[PDB]
């Protein structure tokens, strides 16, 4: 499992159902099979989910994933009762993958903006790119690019512009960040 | 166009472009009547340049020729071997001095006080205690003196050398030479003693209004006797205090003449004074007869300061006039005309042509209280140093609130204690790149790009390759307090605005307004105006953005007023625009305006509010 870098908005876009859900009785991982022949491990999630957050209507009831962590360990409790709104990948009813390399995070984590951004927030920017900055020094062309240098500030995934940011796009079709609840403006000025 | 080039008379004036170079690179440079051997050889200029920031490329004609044209000290930089003995440390602890010549541009009160002030900066640091004696030799004898003083090393006349002194040692170790043709001040222009009227004690405020005209020194309009007076505040027409101006030719303090004039000629003793003279006194105290024979009917007073109009040149004080023809136009203000060295004249007839009277219109001069700071120093042993905030540097730079630097501390202490009977001077002088740097403020002056700190300003137009500094602040404004935060300039009306504390000022042509600088109150934003982070002009709106805290704010640059019910948060228009940001700047065309904070920018696009370019400061403005 090597996940890539991505921006918390693009997980609600790139991703086909997202909900907070919970381990009440792992079902535990059962069989399979493949080339070397051998059964298929797969780890299996009994969960309850509060609400969802975009995707299909057949709600899940169990998460899955893959054998190992080496391969992408979901590995999360049971019991403990911590929520998670993982959007793993979305498989008939209640049937969702959930690969170590999916934007996943205790529900207590995410910050008062992150949170309030799974209903309208992060839905508005999907028709928009999040560009991340290789290097200071480093440029935007596309009017609806946004420069998303978390590396540059914070190393990590989890960094500002992640924690209290989301690329809206323009009314001209051209994009940018946000920080509020308020959409409708340009420039400040008053009447001359 | 072609400037016509002219020589005042009294002034000699040749020194053509490196000319002086030649004259002015043995003086603090050793290298005598032959123009400097850097022809098979090519040292010289090269330590010239050492100093003062390392522009290194040679002779630098075109850069460096206006370093040796600022007003320095007279001491030497290199070789600590001219006459003070090799150990440069007074022997003690309790130390005389002695005033034995003074100057006319200050009553000898003033004088006496601003050279106290001069010493105390060293013993606040140190052990050494310095007590002024009146009789006798001392550990240092303080005078004045022009070109040919009479310890060998020569003054040049007005500007140039400010003063030298020597260091610890026998007889002339550690005494202290001011030159005399220089404009002695408190370091913001002339400076007189009032004498008489409702505010007899006070000092001439300069400038002061009357009839609806600025006035800079001593005056005789209003008057029809001739005598000088001035106001004792800014507005006359509703303080009302003044007083008249000390001259020899109108009164006199003391003695027994009774106030009347001085008498020229007078005789004393076989000599015809023309002037008052100290001749006979030791409390080096101008004196003169008030009748044409001092010795027959023993007449006197004395003259304690001198008020002029005019400084140098020929007309020995006289006012201008104007207008004033010169080379064939009239001026209306002083000029420069016919100067190739900037300096500002004015004639003292309404035509120089027919005449050739003319004078030099006061500039600021030079405070006293400073200059003899670093020349006491020198006396302590000190050397010059190489660091642009330090006292002890060789050229000439006025700060309101002075400041001994550590660089300073450091030196002094070395030699002597510190503190009898644990601290020190706190910030030094930042550098360059070598480590990290959060400016105090970013800015758009005029055309150059000022980047700010502590007391030091690092500028340039548009290099991004490598600005110049550093220098202090107060070279361009001096009641700016030690630490800015943000600042701008009204691209409406070519205003420098300056942010700070609880306060901000608000300079113009060099010089700031009467009653700033004034709280942020009466600015526009509310009592929150405890500090502020950044500010700046839009390159498209046209406006001021006051950015403090989470909240941004709004300014009326084209009118007085004030928008409705700002403080609103970033919450509207800005966008990617970080909380606090150091500092904000919008350049010339383009339609980006520049945000800083930590140690990188974010390129903001004001034809769309939106963003764009993150780059690191260092690497990108600032040069490294
Ligand atoms: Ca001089
Ligand atoms: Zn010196
Ligand atoms: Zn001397």
């Amino acid at each position: 499992c090597s996940c890539s870098p991505v921006h918390p908005q693009q997980a609600f876009c790139n991703a086909d159902v997202v909900i907070r859900a919970k381990a009440v009785s792992e079902k535990e991982v059962d069989s399979g099979n493949d080339i070397y022949g051998n059964p298929i491990k797969r780890i299996q999630y009994e969960i309850k989910q509060i609400k969802m957050f975009k995707g299909p209507e057949k709600d899940i009831e169990f998460i899955y994933t893959a054998p190992s962590s080496a391969v992408c360990g979901v590995s999360l409790d049971v019991g403990g009762k911590k929520e998670y709104l993982i959007a793993g990948k979305a498989e008939g009813d209640g049937k969702m993958h959930i690969t170590l390399c999916d934007f996943i995070v205790p529900w207590d984590t995410l910050s008062t903006t992150q949170k309030k951004s799974l209903n309208h927030r992060y839905q508005m920017g999907c028709e928009c790119k999040i560009t991340r900055c290789p290097m200071i020094p480093c440029y935007i062309s596309s009017p609806d690019e946004c420069l998303w240098m978390d590396w540059v500030t914070e190393k990590n995934i989890n960094g500002h512009q992640a924690k209290f940011f989301a690329c809206i796009k323009r009314s001209d079709g051209s994009c940018a960040w946000y920080r509020g609840a308020a959409p409708p403006k340009q420039e400040f000025l008053d009447i001359e | 166009a072609p400037s016509p080039i002219i020589k005042f008379p009294g002034d000699v004036a040749p020194k053509t472009d490196k000319e002086l170079a030649v004259q002015y690179l043995n003086t603090f440079y050793g290298c005598p009547k032959e123009s400097c051997n850097l022809f098979v050889l090519k040292d010289t200029l090269k330590k010239m340049q050492k100093f003062f920031g390392l522009p290194q490329t040679g002779d630098l004609d075109q850069n460096t020729i206006e370093t040796m044209r600022k007003p320095r000290c007279g001491n030497p930089d290199v070789a600590n071997y001219n006459f003070f003995p090799r150990k440069p440390k007074w022997d003690k602890n309790q130390i005389t001095y002695r005033i034995i010549g003074y100057t006319p541009d200050l009553d000898p009160e003033t004088v006496d006080d601003a050279f106290a002030r001069a010493f105390q900066v060293w013993s606040d640091v140190t052990p050494l205690r310095f007590s002024r004696i009146h009789d006798g030799e001392a550990d240092i004898m303080i005078n004045f003196g022009r070109w040919e003083h009479g310890d060998g090393y020569p003054f040049d006349g007005k500007d140039g050398l400010l003063a030298h002194a020597f260091a610890p040692g026998t007889g002339v170790g550690g005494d202290s030479h001011f030159d005399d043709d220089e404009l002695w001040t408190l370091g913001e222009g002339q400076v007189v003693r009032v004498k008489y009227g409702n505010a007899d004690g006070e000092y001439c405020k300069f400038p002061f209004l009357f009839n609806g005209k600025e006035y800079n020194s001593c005056t005789d309009t209003g008057r029809s006797d001739g005598f000088l007076w001035c106001s004792t505040t800014y507005n006359f027409e509703k303080d009302g205090k003044y007083g008249f101006c000390p001259h020899e030719a109108l009164f006199t303090m003391g003695g027994n003449a009774e106030g009347q004039p001085c008498k020229f000629p007078f005789r004393f003793q076989g000599t015809s004074y023309d002037s008052c003279t100290t001749e006979g006194r030791t409390d080096g105290y101008r004196w003169c007869g008030t009748t044409e024979d001092y010795d027959r009917d023993k007449k006197y007073g004395f003259c304690p300061e001198t008020a002029m109009s005019t400084v140098g040149g020929n007309s020995e004080g006289a006012p201008c006039v104007f207008p004033f023809t010169f080379l064939g136009n009239k001026y209306e203000s002083c000029t420069s005309a016919g100067r190739s060295d900037g300096k500002m004249w004015c004639a003292t007839t309404a035509n120089y042509d027919d005449d050739r009277k003319w004078g030099f219109c006061p500039d600021q001069g030079y405070s006293l209280f400073l200059v003899a700071a670093h020349a006491f120093g020198h006396a302590m042993g000190l050397e010059h140093s190489q660091d642009p905030g330090a006292l002890m540097a060789p050229i000439y730079t006025y700060t309101k609130n002075f400041r001994l630097s550590q660089d300073d501390i450091k030196g002094i202490q070395e030699l002597y204690g510190a503190s009898p009977d644990t601290p020190t001077l706190g910030p030094v002088t930042p550098e360059i790149c070598k480590q990290d740097i959060v400016f105090d403020g970013i800015a758009q002056i005029r055309g150059e790009i000022f980047f700010f700190k502590d007391r030091f300003i690092w500028r340039t137009v548009t290099p991004r390759d490598k600005p110049m500094g550093p220098l202090l602040v107060a070279t361009f404004w001096p009641e700016l307090p030690e630490k800015i935060d943000a600042v701008y300039e009204a691209p409406q009306e070519e205003k420098a605005v300056f942010f700070a504390g609880n306060e901000y000022w608000i300079y113009s042509a060099s010089t700031l307004e009467r009653g700033y600088p004034k709280p942020l109150t009466s600015l526009g934003l509310p009592p929150d105006v405890q500090r502020v982070d950044a500010a700046f002009n839009w390159s498209k709106n046209k406006k001021t953005y006051i950015f403090a805290g989470d909240k941004f704010w709004r300014y009326n640059e084209v009118k007085k007023k004030m928008d409705p019910g700002f403080p609103k948060l970033i919450a509207d228009a800005w966008n990617a625009i970080p909380d606090n940001l150091d500092a904000v700047v919008d350049l010339q065309g383009g339609g980006h305006s520049y945000f800083f904070k930590g140690a990188y920018y974010l390129k903001l696009e004001n034809q769309s509010l939106k963003s764009v370019k993150f780059g690191s400061i260092k690497s990108d403005w600032l040069g490294c």
